[PDB]
Parts: C-alpha cells; sequence; structure tokens
C-alpha cells in the first residue's frame, strides 16, 4: 500500500499526467496485491 | 598586635579563604564519559 | 513623578491627614478622599503665594480639612439615618450581604 | 465457564487464592482459555489445572499490562510537569 | 557504603585524630551557625563515632536519629555543616595529619 | 429593645487586616501622587528590637546571612551588652525570636511554603440587626 | 560464557506480542476521549463540651471570675517558651560514651529520685528509673494532696543530653511506658559551649 | 473486572509487589514498541495528517490548473526575476479564484494565490514549510521581518532540494 | 582600600547589576538550593546565594522577585540581569545542554531540536526537509532500535536524589 | 495584631460587657508570643459565646473565658500531628 500511496501522490502532483492514467495506475495496483487505503482513496477523490 | 587580635585575625583568615578551584572532577567525569562512549561504539 | 518641595509638603500633609483621620477622628469609612487633600494643598499654595508663616499656614489648612471631614461625616449620617427610618430603600451593601447570607443559610439548612 | 468462575472467584473471596498477588496472574478470560486447552473441559482436569495455575511461566499478559500502564502514567506526569 | 571500617582497621594516628574530632564535634555541635541551628532538630540527632582514613585525608562521621522518620529532616542541614566542621577541626585539634574532607 | 445600636453599628462585607488599612492605602497613594526610626529604637530599652537581629540563642548571625548597616550593627551590639548588663535581656537566650521571624509556617504545616505569598457570628449579627430594624 | 549458545531472542525471550496492537489502539482511543473531555487543614471543632470530651482538657477557663483587674498587664520574661504547668515531671537523661544517668525533678526543681546508672545501658537505666519513680510519684502527690485518679497518667517533660547511642534506647524506654507516662515536651539540653575552663591535652594534641 | 483492576493495578515495589524481573540487576530487559509493525499490526492514520496531505494536494493541483489555463490563454528577464513578478499578479489570481469558486474562503483564496504564484518557480516547494519548524525567526534574528524570513526560507529550501 | 562591608540593597536591579549569577532562596527549601548550587558549582561559575528569611528589605525584594518572575517561587536564579527560573527550569537547561552556556556566557541556544536525545555522535540524519511531507505514510519506514521500558518503578534510591 | 498578625480580629461585633472584651483582649495578648511561631494570615480571631475552630474558612471564635494555655495546647497538638504525618509518609515512601 505504501507504493500505491507514493505513486499516486507523486503522479497527481506531476504536471504532464492524465487523470485516466492516474486511475489506470490505481487499477493496476489494486489488481496486483495492493490494499487500498484511506490516503489513496483521498488522493483519487481529490484528483476526480 | 595584641594576642587576642592575632588569634582572631588567624581565625578570620582561615574562615574566609578563596580556594584555588581547578576542574579536575569535571575533567575526570568527561574522560569517563568518553571511555564509556568508546566502549559502547567499538569492540 | 513629583517636584521635591511638592513631595515634601505632600508627605507632611499626608501624615497630618492620617492623624486627623483614623486617629482621633476615627473615620475609617471616608469617601472620595482625593478631593479634601487636593483642596487643602491648593489652599496651602494660596496661603504661600500670600505668605502665611508655613507653620500657621499648615495649621489653617489642617483646620479646614477637619471641618470638611466633620461636615462630610454628618451629612453621611443624615442620609443613613433617614434611609433607615424610611423602610422603602436601605442601601446596596446590605443588599449584597443579605442576598449572600440568605443563600448561605439555605445551604446550611440543606445540610 | 460457570465451574471455573466459581472455583477461581470463590477461592479468592474466601481467601485461599492469589489475593494480594492477583496482579501476578492473568485475567479470567486468559485463565479460562488456557485451562480449557489444558483440561479438554474435563472436570478433574479443570480442578487439577486450576491448582497448577500457580506454576504457569509463559503468561506475559500481566508483564505487558504493567509495562503499558507504567509508561502511560509516566507520560501523563511528564505532560503535567 | 558497603562495610563499616573497624576500630582496629585504622592506623593509630587516624584513630587518635578520630576520637579528638568526635569529642570536639559532640561538644560544639550546638554552636553551629544560627541559620542552620534554627532548623536542625537536635533532639533526634545521634553520632556514633568518626572513622576517617589512614592519615585522615577523609573523615566519616557516622550518625543516625532516635526516630528513623527524622533522617530526611536532618540530612540536608547536617550536610550544610561540612564546612563548619572543617573549621572546627582547624581551630581546635592541633595534631592533625592534615585537614580532611568530611563525609 | 435598643434603638441607638442600629444607628451606631454599620454592616461590613469583609473584615479588614486592621480597620484603617483602606484609609492608609489611599493616603499613601495620594502622597505618592499616582492615579527608618529603627536606629532610634535599637537601644537597651527595646528588647524586641534588639532581639529582631539575633539568633535563636542570642548571638550574632553571619554577615552574609544577616548583613546590616555598620552603624546598625554597632548600636545592636552595644544595646545588647548594656541590656544584658542591666538584666533587661537574658545573658544567654533570645526571646522575641519567633515574634521577629517573618517566614512562619502554618499551624498544620512543618515548613514555610513560598507559594502562600459569611461566618455564623456575623450572620447572627445581621439577623438580630434586621430583627431590631422592624 | 556458559550461555553463549542460546539465541539473543531467547536471552530475554520477549513475549505477549499480541497485546501491542491492542495497546496502540486503546491509547489512540483514550487520546480521542481526552480531547473530547477537553472540548490539608485539620478537622472542624464547634462545641465546647465536644472539645473537652475529645481532648481531655476544657478550653473555657470556667474558673473564679477575677474581673475588674488592672488595665495593663505585665508580660512573662520568656513569652515564647512552652507553658510548663505545676504538675509536670521533668526527667533529664544524660548520655556518655560508657554511661547514662537519669534523674527526675519536680516543677519547683526538687529532685524526686536519686540518679540511676550503651543503647541497652540507657534503655535499662531509664526503664528501672521509671519503674521506681512511679511509686515515688504516688507518695509525693499523695503527701501533697493530689490523688492519682484511676488511669490518669503523669504528665512528663523529657530532656536529653549527649549525642551518644544511649539516647535512642532511653527514649525508646520512655516510649514503652506511654500508658502511664504521657510525654508532652521532648527536648535537648546539650549546652552551648563558651570560653569555658581548660580541657585535657589528649583532646587537643 | 478488568477495567476496575486496570486502575487498582500496582506499579511500585511494595507489599506483595516487587521487581524480581532483574530490573534492579539487569535493568529494562523487555522491549515495548509504540508503532504498529507494518505487515502485522494496523492503526488508522491521524486525521490532522490526512487533512494536511489532502489540502496540500488540492492546492498544488489547483495551482497547476491555473498555470495551464494561463499558458492556454497566452522568458523572464533579470529585473523581473529580481522583482519576483510572475506572468500573473496576486490581484489577478485572487479575482479569478473568487469568480470561479464562490464558497472558497478568504484565507483559502489567499493560500491559492500564494501557491499559484509560487508554482511558477517550484511546483511543490514543500521544503520551506518543513524548514520553518526547524529554523525560527528569533533564532535567525529576523523577528519583525516576516517577509524577509519567508523569502529566506524559500531560498534555503529550494537550495536544500538540490 | 576600604573596609569590607556586606552588600545589601532593597532593589533587585542592584543585585542584578552587581552580581553575575545571583540566587534568592529561603531556609525552608534546602534541597532546591542544594541542587542549584550543585549545578552552578559543577559548571564552576561564581554565584551568590541570598537568604530572604533574615534579609532586611525582605518584603520589597520579595514583591520585586514575584513581579519579575511572575510566580511566588523563592528559589530563583538570575544571570545577566535575566531570569533563568527555578529548579525545574535549571534542570531543563541541564537536560538539553544549554545550562553550560547560559551560565558561562549568558544566552540560551535557540537553534531548535534536542541534543540530549542521541544514539552516538551528533549529526544531521533526519534533519533535511522531506519532499511532500508524508513522513507518516511510509508504513515500512525505518523505526530505529528496540527501546526497552521498565515493568515496575524500582523504588527511588533517596527521597531527594 | 502587630506580634501575631492574624489578618483580622473582631472583638466589637458581639454585644458583651466592656470588662469581658478587655479580658478577652488581655488573654489574646498574653498568648501572643506562645502563639507567634505560626502564620495566622488566613485565620480571623473573633469573640464568640462558644469556641469554633474553622481552619477551612479561616475562622477562630473564642469566648472571653478561654484558656490561652489550652489554645496553645491545641495548636501544638496540630503541629505535632502534622510533623508526625510527614515523618510517617516519608518513612512509608
Amino acid at each position: 500500500v505504501d507504493t500505491m500511496n507514493v505513486l499516486l501522490t507523486r503522479a497527481a502532483r506531476h504536471e504532464h499526467i492524465q487523470v485516466d492514467d492516474v486511475f489506470l495506475l490505481f487499477d493496476e495496483l489494486v489488481a496486483l496485491g495492493a490494499r487500498p487505503d484511506l490516503a489513496a482513496a483521498e488522493t483519487l477523490h481529490t484528483v476526480l | 598586635v595584641n594576642k587576642q587580635t592575632q588569634k582572631y585575625r588567624t581565625k578570620l583568615r582561615y574562615r574566609f579563604r578563596q580556594p584555588s578551584v581547578v576542574p579536575l572532577r569535571q575533567t575526570l567525569q568527561q574522560r569517563h564519559n568518553t571511555i564509556l562512549e568508546v566502549l559502547r561504539r567499538r569492540r | 513623578t513629583l517636584s521635591p518641595e511638592r513631595v515634601a509638603l505632600r508627605d507632611e500633609l499626608a501624615r497630618k491627614s492620617r492623624l486627623v483621620a483614623s486617629e482621633g477622628m476615627r473615620y475609617y469609612n471616608i469617601f472620595w478622599v482625593r478631593k479634601p487633600l487636593d483642596t487643602m494643598e491648593k489652599e496651602y499654595y494660596e496661603l504661600k503665594r500670600r505668605g502665611v508663616d508655613h507653620g500657621e499656614a499648615i495649621r489653617k489648612v489642617l483646620q479646614g480639612f477637619y471641618s470638611g471631614l466633620a461636615v462630610k461625616k454628618r451629612v453621611a449620617a443624615i442620609q443613613a439615618e433617614e434611609a433607615k427610618l424610611t423602610g422603602r430603600f436601605i442601601t446596596m451593601r446590605e443588599a449584597t450581604v443579605v442576598l449572600g447570607v440568605l443563600a448561605k443559610l439555605h445551604k446550611e439548612q440543606l445540610t | 465457564r460457570s465451574f471455573l468462575r466459581f472455583l477461581i472467584n470463590s477461592g479468592e473471596l474466601a481467601g485461599l487464592g492469589w489475593g494480594p498477588l492477583w496482579h501476578a496472574s492473568s485475567d479470567f478470560e486468559r485463565k479460562l482459555y488456557k485451562i480449557g486447552f489444558l483440561s479438554g473441559r474435563n472436570p478433574q482436569g479443570v480442578v487439577d489445572h486450576y491448582h497448577q495455575e500457580l506454576v504457569w511461566r509463559y503468561d506475559y499478559q500481566r508483564t505487558r499490562q504493567k509495562q503499558y500502564l507504567l509508561k502511560r502514567r509516566m507520560e501523563g506526569m511528564s505532560r503535567g510537569a | 557504603v558497603r562495610l563499616l571500617r573497624h576500630e582496629s582497621s585504622m592506623s593509630p594516628s587516624a584513630r587518635a585524630f578520630s576520637e579528638r574530632v568526635a569529642y570536639h564535634l559532640r561538644r560544639s555541635l550546638k554552636a553551629c551557625p544560627g541559620h542552620i541551628a534554627e532548623h536542625i532538630d537536635f533532639t533526634q540527632l545521634i553520632i556514633q563515632e568518626v572513622l576517617g582514613s589512614r592519615r585522615s585525608k577523609e573523615i566519616y562521621i557516622v550518625w543516625f536519629t532516635v526516630d528513623p522518620g527524622a533522617r530526611f529532616e536532618l540530612e540536608p542541614r547536617l550536610h550544610q555543616l561540612n564546612h563548619w566542621v572543617q573549621q572546627l577541626i582547624i581551630k581546635r585539634v592541633k595534631r592533625r595529619p592534615h585537614i580532611p574532607r568530611v563525609t | 429593645g435598643r434603638e441607638g445600636w442600629l444607628f451606631g453599628q454599620q454592616v461590613q462585607l469583609h473584615y479588614h487586616r486592621f480597620p484603617d488599612e483602606q484609609l492608609i492605602t489611599n493616603l499613601s497613594r495620594w502622597r505618592t501622587g499616582e492615579t527608618p526610626e529603627v536606629y532610634m529604637k535599637l537601644n537597651y530599652k527595646n528588647p524586641a528590637t534588639i532581639s529582631r537581629f539575633l539568633t535563636r540563642t542570642g548571638h550574632m548571625y553571619p554577615a552574609d546571612i544577616l548583613p546590616l548597616n555598620p552603624e546598625a550593627v554597632v548600636k545592636l551590639r552595644v544595646a545588647k551588652a548594656q541590656a544584658i548588663r542591666i538584666g533587661l535581656y537574658p545573658r544567654f537566650g533570645n526571646p522575641f525570636w519567633f515574634r521577629s521571624q517573618k517566614f512562619r509556617p502554618k499551624a498544620y504545616q512543618e515548613n514555610y511554603d513560598p507559594t502562600t505569598y459569611y461566618n455564623w457570628v456575623q450572620t447572627d449579627r445581621i439577623r438580630r440587626y434586621f430583627r431590631e430594624l422592624e | 560464557d556458559k550461555y553463549r549458545r542460546v539465541p539473543m531472542l531467547l536471552k530475554p525471550q520477549q513475549g505477549g506480542q499480541q497485546y501491542f496492537n491492542h495497546f496502540l489502539i486503546r491509547s489512540t482511543n483514550d487520546r480521542l476521549t481526552q480531547q473530547d473531555v477537553d472540548n490539608v487543614p485539620p478537622p472542624r471543632v464547634l462545641g465546647g463540651d465536644y472539645f473537652k470530651t475529645r481532648f481531655g482538657y476544657s478550653l473555657v477557663k470556667n474558673s473564679e471570675m477575677t474581673q475588674g483587674p488592672v488595665d495593663y498587664s505585665q508580660l512573662d520574661m520568656w513569652g515564647e517558651m512552652p507553658r510548663y504547668t505545676s504538675d509536670m515531671v521533668f526527667l533529664y537523661l544524660v548520655s556518655r560514651r560508657r554511661n547514662t544517668y537519669a534523674v527526675a525533678y519536680t516543677y519547683e526543681g526538687k529532685r524526686i529520685l536519686n540518679t540511676y546508672t550503651s543503647t541497652d545501658n540507657g534503655h535499662q537505666v531509664t526503664s528501672m528509673y521509671l519503674n521506681d519513680l512511679l511509686p515515688k510519684l504516688r507518695e509525693m502527690r499523695a503527701s501533697e494532696g493530689r490523688p492519682m485518679g484511676r488511669g490518669e497518667k503523669v504528665e512528663l517533660v523529657v530532656r536529653v543530653m549527649g549525642f551518644y547511642n544511649g539516647r535512642q534506647g532511653a527514649v525508646r524506654a520512655v516510649q514503652d511506658r506511654a500508658n502511664e507516662f504521657h510525654v508532652r515536651y521532648f527536648e535537648d539540653i546539650t549546652p552551648f559551649p563558651l570560653n569555658g575552663p581548660k580541657m585535657p591535652r589528649g583532646v587537643f594534641k | 473486572e478488568e477495567r476496575i483492576r486496570e486502575l487498582m493495578m500496582p506499579l511500585e515495589v511494595g507489599e506483595n509487589s516487587f521487581a524480581a524481573n532483574g530490573q534492579a540487576t539487569h535493568g529494562n530487559l523487555f522491549y515495548f514498541r509504540e508503532y504498529p509493525m507494518y505487515p502485522g499490526e494496523y492503526v488508522p492514520a491521524e486525521h490532522n495528517t490526512l487533512s494536511s496531505l489532502r489540502d496540500e494536494l488540492r492546492l498544488d493541483l489547483t495551482a497547476q490548473s491555473l498555470k495551464e489555463a494561463w499558458m492556454r490563454v497566452s522568458f523572464q528577464s533579470v529585473d523581473e526575476y529580481y522583482a519576483s513578478v510572475d506572468g500573473l499578479d496576486a490581484e489577478q489570481i485572487g479575482e479569478v479564484l473568487a469568480a470561479l469558486f464562490p464558497e472558497l474562503n478568504c484565507y483559502e483564496a489567499q493560500a491559492l494565490v500564494q501557491r499559484t504564484l509560487e508554482c511558477i518557480s517550484r511546483p511543490v516547494s514543500a521544503a520551506s514549510r518543513q524548514l520553518s519548524r526547524t529554523i525560527t525567526a528569533e533564532a535567525v534574528g529576523l523577528d519583525n521581518a516576516p517577509g524577509h524570513y519567508t523569502n529566506f526560507l524559500e531560498w534555503m529550501g529550494r537550495l536544500t532540494e538540490t | 582600600a576600604t573596609r569590607w562591608l556586606p552588600f545589601v540593597s532593597s532593589d533587585l536591579k542592584d543585585y542584578l547589576n552587581r552580581y553575575w549569577a545571583v540566587m534568592f532562596t529561603v531556609g525552608a527549601r534546602p534541597i532546591e538550593t542544594g541542587h542549584i548550587r550543585h549545578y552552578v558549582s559543577w559548571y564552576c561559575t561564581r554565584m551568590k546565594v541570598v537568604l530572604l528569611d533574615h534579609h532586611v528589605y525582605v518584603e520589597p525584594l520579595r514583591q520585586q522577585l514575584q513581579e519579575v518572575s511572575r510566580t511566588p517561587e523563592l528559589p530563583l536564579l538570575f544571570v545577566n540581569k535575566k531570569l533563568v527560573g527555578t529548579l525545574r527550569d535549571v534542570e531543563l537547561l541541564e537536560r538539553e545542554k544549554k545550562l553550560k552556556d547560559v551560565l558561562h556566557f549568558g544566552f540560551e541556544w535557540r537553534v531548535g531540536g534536542s541534543v540530549a536525545a542521541t544514539n552516538g555522535q551528533k549529526s544531521l540524519m533526519g534533519a533535511l526537509p522531506a519532499p511532500y511531507g508524508d513522513a507518516e505514510f511510509f508504513r515500512g519506514r525505518y523505526r530505529g532500535p528496540p527501546v526497552a521500558r521498565p515493568v515496575v518503578s524500582l523504588p527511588t534510591l533517596h527521597p531527594f536524589a | 495584631r502587630t506580634m501575631v498578625e492574624p489578618g483580622g480580629v473582631d472583638a466589637f461585633s458581639n454585644d458583651c460587657t466592656y470588662a469581658e472584651r478587655l479580658q478577652w483582649s488581655k488573654e489574646l495578648f498574653r498568648i501572643g508570643p506562645s502563639l507567634a511561631p505560626w502564620d495566622w494570615s488566613e485565620m480571623t480571631f473573633v469573640l464568640s459565646p462558644d469556641v469554633d475552630i474553622d481552619w477551612a474558612n479561616g475562622l477562630l471564635a473564642l469566648p472571653y473565658n478561654f484558656d490561652g494555655d489550652a489554645l496553645v495546647r491545641y495548636v501544638e497538638e496540630v503541629q505535632q500531628e502534622a510533623k508526625s504525618r510527614k515523618r510517617e509518609e516519608l518513612l512509608a515512601a
């Protein structure tokens, strides 16, 4: 879950990203054995 | 100087003396602390 | 601060006023004490502009102070006496003491 | 559960158990769980292990509880200072 | 401390100096400075002896109280006297191997 | 009943340290304008004053502990000597000691604590005062 | 070393690992609870008869009225000193390196009993002195005109001299007789030295 | 029973309570940790920190959105760099933010203005906020000069990031 | 050149201007004065102790001390005409190693951060600003050595120490 | 008041005889130094028809016929109790 938090934060704060790709990375992480957390949920929520 | 005054002057001289203070106890404590630190950090 | 001569006569006047006060007069409950003392020192200043023998001048101003204190005492006595004779109003301090003491008695009787 | 509750609590109440040393023994839930394991809920085994509970040496519950409560009190006093 | 030095475990000079110190301390203990006397409760204090080292570099005044509860009223005041005691030693006893440190 | 008493007595809220303290405070405040006579008493006639500077035993404190003006010290010593000569001061001892100390404990304490730095009788007085009032 | 072969994780052999999470969660919960919450004089005595019954001495004088006296009164030479009443027995216990003496005096300075003679020395001397003194007090008070009264214990002023061991034993001996001797003032008599007469050489050199 | 015993529970060597655990001879031999060991234990993250992170991300992304809007709509000289005048003014940022976001408060609008002004230089610039806690105005002797203090903190943080 | 005279003044400011380190005490608090004396003597700085119990001008000096320290606490220490505080503040400065300097040179380090809490030599590991913060959301972050804690209180050796 | 500063003395509140008030003042003055060693800044001495010793509310009411020796006895008892309490607490600790 720490990798998810770090990737989501350092991506949402990146400039040339797309929200489609942020959510796709979240989807890939959860498909892998990553447990969503309140922090990652908040990050995705602010991004949405 | 009368005997009474001589004796009282000596009594005062001993009672009110400024001793020579040199930090030997502090130096030894610092050396002890350094020795403990070295023993702790190194084998 | 104060000028040295002014503080000097003010000190002697303060001691003399204390003596005419709680000493022989026994007037611990005086009110607006500032006015009498200031008017007395002003009267002393007038008597010194004129030239009145400082001892005699201080005696005169002290006597005036005494008369003022006495008339103040008796006017206060008039109001207290007639206020107590008329039962409609009494005064503020006894209202405070009664409204506190009744509460204390209520608490005691509760205990 | 009923039988062990009676045994432990009534023994201590009558004054034949841990008594002042109650803090040296684990709580009733730990004692119930462990004695159930050790006796298979057999009655005679339950009595025997209730007596043997004087001997348990691998119960760290009270040690950790004392440690935690002492730390909590120490930090509370440091805050108060 | 662990032990208590025996009367026979000290040199005769240290032993001699010790009974002199004990005599003078017991005689003069009421004539301590007033700002310490006014708080010391002399009713409880007792001093068994003074032991000291060989050649009396150190002096050990062994003391206690009639009631054990007074040790923690008496100890700091007693330790505020360790200079007055040294001055008493300097003034009264003439044969001293050397003026000691009081404990 | 008595009627002069009601007009004589006056009701007070809180007691004074001493009855004239408020007057003294106001007088001092005006004297300063905001909006030692011990050298006269340090003599053989004033056992309390001379005892105010002595130890529990009647002897001298250390200079550091109780430092004084040299004239005050000389007068203290000569007054003590003269009083002891006449017999107006004990040749050994110091009464007035507790009377002179200033850091005194409370009745239920053992040491002085730097942190320290409607009664039924007056209720009955008020009750009887008002009872006579009507 | 003897136990060099055992693992370091078994040297102390930590245990109870299942309680740490519970303790963390409970500490956080109690912190939240604390935040939400955020968002000796002695007893009282009133009756005179009660005071008399409680303390054994009436407070009110309750005596003859000597009213209409002089308008100014003379002080006592020693105002601050304790109030020694007539019926107080003043016993002095003097200690020394080898010996211990114990005497008892009347309020007027009259010696009641002769002197008697380390820690055990003082304890025994004091116990014997008290045992022999109680009858002597009986006879002296009876001759005076004062019957004992059943259970009334003698009021005592105990004074000790000497910074020696025997003081502990003597005071313990006086304490052991509390039921009959009521100690009211325990004090010290060790004298303040002065110029004084000459002293033996052995003390000096 | 357990909750009452928790408060009745002894903690000092006394009567029937005593430290036979070698604490006098060996000392503190039992470890005790206040952190949940990541894989095994869990404690919910604190909401002050949750809100802090959420607010920082909100402000950063809003600042980037405004910067991209300005670039959609539309080099710095030495004089302009020294003056620290960006492509937009604080008044312009405040007015656009107030127009587009009604409910947003005055304090948050000022924060958005500051962050949008500062993102032209550094996107995150989270070093100054932290360094403010380590270095204090009084310590650096700059107490009644908050503008200079913040200027230095930004300078120092952006240098530390190198 | 002149006879020895003990210094006395009704003004706290005279004491501050005259003596480098001045402590006001009373005879009813021997232990606190002993502790402050221990610290000052350990750091070998001349210090003057004044007992207010028999000091004349006792009430003036006491009220002046109370108004300058904003608390009635008789054991008080002053250095460079400033207030270091009571035994608790002296102990705090000894804890974070600022007492040496407040005594010798008369100033408290305002650097921020504690020097007492150290595992070895003093360095800057963990001082640099953390990008984006989030020092808490690295659940697998390095947590340090396994600090041990006592089980029971180990009764205090002396009621004073 | 000057030697045993109590922070308050009330002899003139209760309606007694002048002889009784003078006698009570004389007894208080006699006690005086024996009562000195303790701070009475909190307690207020007053004349009463009966004794009451309210340490919490700082009141000390005594009859004109009161034994100064007895009052000193009681205050010394209080001091001894406090001293013994501190000694016992320190020994227990």
